[PDB]
């Protein structure tokens, strides 16, 4: 709830960053600077194979960190604009929700544990195919469906 | 003089040995380093 | 003079390649939340 921060550039909101675990996470393709002046001083490392940048969380903000897991049982999941469905290895959300600039939102489990970070999506007839960056034990992976566009 | 001139390929036996050792040594360093790069590159390709 | 210049450049390429390999080797292990780099790789190779 309190782990969400805004990214602004030239007076407009471009996207979001999220604090999870012990690391700061931000999509690589989003431009701008962070609203909190304290985070602006960190040095960030970039790898285009996953479109992900990360840096170390400072000590005095450790109480704001969210909990996480890796288990992904089939069922229903929740996020800011409504409900999302996970089945068959892909996340599908009804068409009409979402628009450019919504990058960085987390998807939560039943108990409030974070399982995924969303970026972009693909347009179909009655459903939307989402592109997501997840993680597993000791590695991370990227899932991207055909025809997806950046958000 | 009653003999012909010499060319660039005419070098004493002692001098030739030093050239071979130096060029061979430097070449090995490039060869070993090249193999490590190839192994890492394949792992990244396949794992994704 | 020419031979010395070329030989030194070749040595520099060998060093330059090694740092490139190390960067790509390790980076997957640091972006994962809550991850720990394995002992063997942490100390000896892909430091």
């Amino acid at each position: 709830n309190d782990c969400i921060f805004e990214v602004k550039h030239e007076g407009k909101v471009m996207g979001y960053a999220c604090l999870v675990g012990d690391k700061v996470m931000k999509p690589a393709h989003v431009k701008g600077t962070i609203d909190n002046a304290d985070l602006a001083k960190l040095a960030f490392k970039r790898s285009s194979k996953y479109d992900l940048e990360c840096a170390q969380i400072p000590v005095h903000m450790k109480s704001d960190a969210s909990k996480f897991t890796h288990e992904k049982p089939e069922g229903y999941y929740n996020w800011h604009h409504g409900a999302v469905q996970y089945s068959g290895g892909r996340f599908t959300i009804p068409t009409g929700a979402g628009k450019p600039g919504d990058s960085g939102r987390p998807i939560f489990d039943n108990k409030g544990r974070v399982v995924a970070i969303v970026l972009g999506g693909a347009n179909e007839g009655a459903r939307t195919a989402l592109s997501v960056v997840t993680w597993n034990k000791d590695i991370v992976t990227k899932i991207t469906p055909e025809g997806a566009e950046e958000w | 003089a009653s003999h012909t001139t010499l060319g660039v390929q005419d070098i004493s036996t002692t001098a030739m040995s030093w050239v071979q050792k130096i060029t061979g040594g430097v070449g090995l360093i490039v060869a070993v380093a090249a193999l490590i790069l190839i192994v890492v590159l394949c792992v990244s390709f396949s794992r994704h | 003079s020419v031979a010395s210049f070329v030989l030194l450049s070749m040595v520099g390429t060998a060093v330059g390649m090694c740092v490139c390999a190390r960067r790509r080797c390790i980076t997957p292990y640091e972006l994962t939340p809550g991850a720990t780099v394995p002992f063997l790789l942490s100390l000896l190779c892909c430091v």
